[PDB]
């Protein structure tokens, strides 16, 4: 190598070490997916792309919420296919709507590219759930069939002082996500259901949960333990 | 004899068993290593397939050894060489196999701060500490040494070699044995005490962890046992030699634990 | 109104078809079966540009067949030199969200561009002696997907709007844009000539526009699935277009119809990036498969497989002398790979 | 509005179905040529000597 | 880009003084510096130089130990640190830039200069030092090395540097064949690996001055002593 050619491969060094850098820093924050639909109200979860970044327990999350493009989610979806999660904010208050919101689940969990990333799928607007299930004008009986002969599965966890038949409705939805979920993935990649309230400011803390558990199972495969 | 001939066996169907694999093993872990950004756990994956590599080299020269009944051995120079190069890897494995532990352990007890600090500097550390815990401690009992392939020792030598073996237990052991059961015993309670959202194969995962756990006390645990056990009778065991078997063991399992369990 | 309309598009559509059938006197795999075969394409990674820390999208080759300048999603816009192996430039771009790169043909600016919806033009030759910004072109309502450049003036970009734009560097504003798509544009080839370029989108058809005059010239439905990626032929009276159905098609611009098929029974994965050699024989062809495979342009039989890498091919392109080819794959990795004699 | 939104839709396809089509055998025969005239001037197809490769 | 040299006055011989080279205008952190000296009526003689990051230093032979070459990147400011000063160090000295990439001009800017009174090398060759030339016609300079400057690598590392008089030097050609921006299309560079022509089409009273041609090859550097253009 020449004299000028020996100064550009330090160069090139220097360039390599200041990207080196960059990754380094890059590394530490870990990335999410917001989608859902436009009645969700994905944008107040923590309380064309529009990032958001919140921090929790001292780690860094970057939330994308890809706004402007807008049609199904597909051919820009494969960039975001090394995000940490996907939160998938449903509005779970809209029976009229809800089906379009498990198909577009189903869409998104059996893609070719997110068949190793985690959903966190949030049940947005609980408390507008509830106020429905307890006027009675809107039975989801209507839209669902399968409604009709469901009852609350034994053994559960009805934490909250709620009617039963608020929480068999939040327990139909989510047994319908869960089953969307588990039709496909072989383990590979699951999905963690949450119940939001528009108001709860512990969205950051499941999401840092969730992470934290996908991030474990990660290492899990990276020792060919799993 | 008998015993010779059952030994020379294993020594056979362990080299057989491991040369291919250990190959195959080398190959994947060096394509992990030039993927971009590789974990500690790889390069200490890698120094161990290294490791266990030579000591399946000089498996030929125990293989001639039990043979020939120490009866007909190449000269001293060979002999000395091979010797230390074996009991060297060994020492070797166990260390890296101390500090996969380590690395198996952090990697689950602090998942989110394992997956973001990780550095392969880490792993290049771990690697070099249990190279010269292994290889220096053998160069400079050599190196005493000087200043029937190490089988007979006279009652002159046995008060120099049994301390040495006792510290070589005591050290090169003992800690690597500590550090493993307990990261192996931490990793496999963290991992029962996770309420895993779905069926992600996290008890295939424990019953590995166990199993690497077992494998380590079986293979380099008697061997080691059995230095106490000479410095207590005053005399060199006869069963190093088969316990030695089990040590080489290691470095045919270690593929089919940590590579071909997926 | 709307029903006649409706109607008269379907005989319009009828009459084309028609007149292809008409046109179609024989087929290029039936008139190309006398040509001896090209035989065996065995190529060899000469240089592997590593230094990428996430996936590549997208590279392009400089007019001098040495630069070739690479975008990922780790934030930089390297302009690597391929002889040596070296980072000549690394340009941070402000959104990480890139999918599309280009080199001036003058080699003085390059572009980048994807989920921002902004075309960013960097000025390479400076007197400062840094890579600064010299224009954001913006003005699409979807992502951009590819950018080329007709001069040091003028660049034509592609987005996930269904459209694509013709813009003044120096304006900043669309000098025209190019309607008709029904799906998201996925890529686009300039003509040798660059007054003449193709898109692929996603409603599986690929149209011939025109760069002065701004309307469609031609269209080309012959696909089943959105198109990845579109190149041109050298003479610029063809190209090839790789859909997702793992096939890829030789349309022409003369007789208005794909001449060849380019599918395999093995291969199910879509193809990513599409470039023909220098003389237009062969055709490489990036696949999701970790593969990229060589087909013979003039009797479709793969001539070759350039597997060495260790996940998806995104991007791939033939130097302007046809002396290399460089892939880039998802494993942040962008190996040159060069024939053996 | 949809009037004026089909009755582009048939101007186009109006403006593509008048477009002059030459026969396939031609095409084919022009691209054939086309591939046979720069044969060796291919570095891929021909694979140049590796005194005159830059990538050696 | 300007670069503003200051600290160089009358120094008694064998003392200490330190150079000091503002820079501005430019990204000094990436660009490697050189420092150039030419003593009154004579030619140009390299120094000393300093890379980006300061990686790599090379001095030359006729001031190695007696000085050093340093840069203050976060403050934009290159030194030499001139200790020993014999009375051969009574000379202007330059801070030219140099960014070293494929298809750089290395040598571009020259600073203004600084002159200090003390009270195995490539020897380039511009045999004629006077030229009487008039307006109008055309004038070929010509350098000649002793080793061939055509590197395996294909190009012929020789740059040609005009100064007009009173005026800090000004590439006007890189590698040879190349012509620096900022200058004129009529000058033009012909090259032989031994041999090398500088061509001016059309004289101009802004091009009479003296003309240098300098190999960048091995790590040395030197200057021919350069061919006056008289008008
Ligand atoms: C020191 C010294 N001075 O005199 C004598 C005798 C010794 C002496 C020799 C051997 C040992 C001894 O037990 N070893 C060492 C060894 C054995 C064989 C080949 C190379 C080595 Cl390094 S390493 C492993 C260990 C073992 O056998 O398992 C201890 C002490
Ligand atoms: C300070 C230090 N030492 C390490 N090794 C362990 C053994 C295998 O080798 C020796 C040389 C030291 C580390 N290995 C790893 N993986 C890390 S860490 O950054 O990921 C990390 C940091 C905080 C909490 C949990 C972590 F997992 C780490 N940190
Ligand atoms: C202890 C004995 C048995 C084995 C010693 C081998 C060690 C020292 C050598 C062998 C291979 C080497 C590694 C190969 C390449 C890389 C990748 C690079 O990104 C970090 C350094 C790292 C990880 C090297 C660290 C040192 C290394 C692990
Ligand atoms: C064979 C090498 C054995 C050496 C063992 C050293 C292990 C060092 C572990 C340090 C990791 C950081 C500990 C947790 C930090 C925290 O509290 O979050």
């Amino acid at each position: 190598v020449s004299a000028e050619d020996k100064a550009a491969a330090e160069r090139s060094k220097m360039i390599d070490k200041n990207l080196r850098e960059d990754g380094e820093k890059a590394r530490r924050t870990l990335r999410l997916l917001l989608l859902g639909a436009d009645n969700s109200g994905k944008s107040t979860i923590v309380k064309g792309i529009f990032e958001t970044k919140f921090q929790v327990d001292k780690v860094n999350f970057h939330m994308f919420d890809v706004g402007g493009q807008r049609d199904e989610r597909r051919k820009w979806i494969q960039c975001f296919n090394d995000v940490t999660a996907i939160i998938f904010v449903v509005d779970s208050s809209d029976y009229n709507r809800l089906q379009e919101a498990l198909n577009d689940f189903k869409s998104i969990w059996n893609n070719r590219w997110l068949r190793t990333i985690s959903v966190i799928l949030f049940l947005n607007k609980q408390d507008l759930l509830a106020e429905k299930v307890l006027a009675g004008k809107s039975k989801i009986e209507d839209y669902f069939p399968e409604f009709a002969r469901y009852t609350t599965p034994e053994d559960a966890t009805p934490e909250p002082g709620e009617d039963p038949r608020v929480t068999r409705a939040k327990y139909f939805i989510r047994k319908e996500f869960v089953d969307i979920s588990t039709a496909s993935g072989d383990g590979r990649h699951i999905c963690y259901p949450h119940f939001t309230c528009a108001v709860d400011t512990e969205n950051a803390r499941r999401i840092f949960n969730d992470c934290k558990d996908i991030i474990l199972q990660m290492n899990l495969r990276e020792y060919n333990l799993v | 004899d008998w015993k010779s001939s059952l030994i020379l066996m294993a020594y056979i169907i362990i080299f057989l068993t491991g040369l291919p694999a250990n190959l195959l093993a080398l190959r994947a872990f060096v394509g992990r290593i030039r993927q971009p950004q590789p974990a500690p756990v790889h390069i200490l994956l890698l120094s161990l397939t290294l490791a266990d590599l030579l000591l399946l080299l000089l498996l030929p020269f125990k293989i001639i050894e039990a043979a020939s009944n120490f009866r007909w051995y190449l000269p001293k120079v060979v002999c000395a060489l091979t010797s230390f190069g074996f009991y060297s890897s060994i020492y070797c494995s166990t260390w890296l196999l101390a500090g996969i532990s380590i690395e198996r352990y952090l990697g689950v007890a602090f998942p989110v701060q394992y997956k973001l600090s990780r550095r392969p500097l880490y792993g290049v550390i771990a690697a070099l500490v249990a190279w010269v815990m292994s290889f220096g401690h053998c160069t400079i009992v050599i190196i005493v040494q000087y200043l029937t392939c190490y089988e007979n020792f006279t009652d002159n030598q046995l008060d120099v070699v049994l301390p040495v073996r006792l510290e070589l237990c005591l050290v090169l052991f003992f800690i690597p044995m500590a550090v493993t059961i307990f990261c192996y015993w931490r990793f496999v309670w963290i991992m029962l005490s996770q309420p895993l959202v779905g069926a992600q194969r996290r008890r295939r995962a424990v019953g590995l962890a166990v199993v690497t756990l077992l494998n380590f006390l079986v293979c380099f645990g008697p061997y080691n046992v059995s230095h106490l056990v000479g410095y207590h009778q005053r005399k060199s065991p006869w069963w190093r030699s088969i316990a030695v078997v089990f040590s080489s063991l290691n470095a045919s399992l270690d593929p089919l634990l940590f590579y071909f369990s997926s | 109104e709307l029903d006649q309309l409706r109607q008269e598009a379907e005989q319009l559509k009828n009459q084309i078809r028609d007149a292809r059938k008409a046109c179609a006197d024989a087929t290029l795999s039936q008139i190309t079966n006398n040509i001896d075969p090209v035989g065996r394409i065995q190529m060899r990674t000469r240089r592997t540009l590593r230094g990428h820390l996430a996936k590549i999208y997208a590279m392009h080759w400089g007019t001098d067949s040495r630069l070739l300048v690479s975008a990922s999603q780790d934030g930089k816009l390297i302009i690597w030199d391929s002889y040596t192996t070296n980072k000549v430039h690394a340009i941070p771009l402000r959104s990480s969200w890139v999918m599309t790169c280009a080199y001036a043909p003058s080699g003085n600016y390059v572009a980048c561009g994807g989920l921002d919806n902004i075309c960013s033009i960097y000025n390479l030759k400076t007197r400062e002696g840094n890579v600064r910004v010299s224009r954001e072109l913006a003005g699409h309502t979807g992502y951009l997907s590819c950018c080329r450049f007709l001069d040091d003036n003028q660049i034509v970009t592609s987005s996930g709007d269904t459209t694509c734009a013709l813009w003044d560097i120096e304006t900043g504003q669309q000098t025209t844009t190019f309607t008709g798509h029904t799906g998201d544009v996925m890529s686009l080839s300039l003509a040798p000539d660059t007054r003449l370029f193709v898109s692929g989108a996603c409603d599986a058809s690929a149209k011939l526009w025109d760069v002065r005059e701004g309307m469609c010239r031609q269209t080309f439905t012959g696909h089943e699935s959105d198109i990845n990626a579109i190149c041109f032929f050298p003479n610029g009276n063809a190209f090839a277009t790789g859909s997702d159905d793992a096939t890829c098609r030789l349309f022409d611009l003369r007789a208005d119809q794909e001449l060849m098929t380019y599918s395999h029974d093995n291969i199910i994965c879509g193809i990513t990036s599409v470039s023909f050699s220098k003389s237009g024989r062969l055709l490489l062809a990036g696949y999701d498969d970790f593969n990229c495979n060589v087909w013979d342009a003039l009797k479709a039989d793969r001539a070759g497989v350039l597997a060495g890498h260790d996940n998806r091919v995104s991007c791939l392109g033939v130097t302007d002398d046809g002396m290399a080819v460089a892939t880039g794959s998802w494993d942040s990795f962008l190996k040159i790979w060069n024939g053996s004699s | 509005a949809s009037i004026a939104q089909a009755r582009k839709l048939v101007e186009q396809l109006k403006m593509e179905a008048n477009i002059d089509r030459i026969k396939v055998s031609k095409a084919a025969a022009d691209l054939m040529a086309y591939c046979e005239a720069h044969a060796k001037e291919d570095p891929l197809l021909t694979p140049v000597p590796a005194s005159e490769n830059p990538f050696r | 880009v300007q670069l503003v040299e200051s600290g160089g006055g009358l120094v008694q011989p064998g003392g200490s003084r330190k150079l000091s080279c503002s820079a501005s205008g430019f990204a000094f952190s990436s660009f490697g510096m050189h420092w150039v000296r030419q003593a009154p009526e004579k030619g140009l003689e390299w120094v000393a130089y300093i890379s980006s990051g300061s990686g790599t230093i090379y001095y030359a032979d006729t001031v190695k130990g007696r000085f050093t070459i340093s840069r203050d990147d976060p403050k934009n400011t290159l030194f030499l640190q001139m200790t020993s000063l014999r009375s051969e160090d009574t000379a202007m000295y330059y801070c030219v830039r140099s960014i070293y990439y494929y298809g750089s001009s290395p040598f571009d800017f020259w600073g203004q200069g600084t002159t200090l009174t003390v009270s195995a090398d490539i020897v380039m060759t511009q045999a004629t030092s006077s030229v009487p030339v008039t307006p109008g016609e055309s004038v070929s300079i010509s350098c000649r090395s002793s080793k061939s400057l055509l590197h395996s690598n294909g190009n012929t590392y020789l740059y040609w540097f005009l100064q007009r008089p009173g005026q800090s030097p000004q590439l006007l050609i890189y590698r040879m064949s190349n012509l620096a921006s900022g200058v004129p299309d009529r000058f033009s560079g012909s090259g032989s690996g031994t041999a090398f022509t500088l061509t001016i089409s059309r004289l101009e009273a802004e091009d009479v001055g003296v003309y240098y041609c300098m190999q960048h090859l091995e790590y040395p550097l030197t200057f021919g002593a350069g061919t006056k253009l008289e008008l």
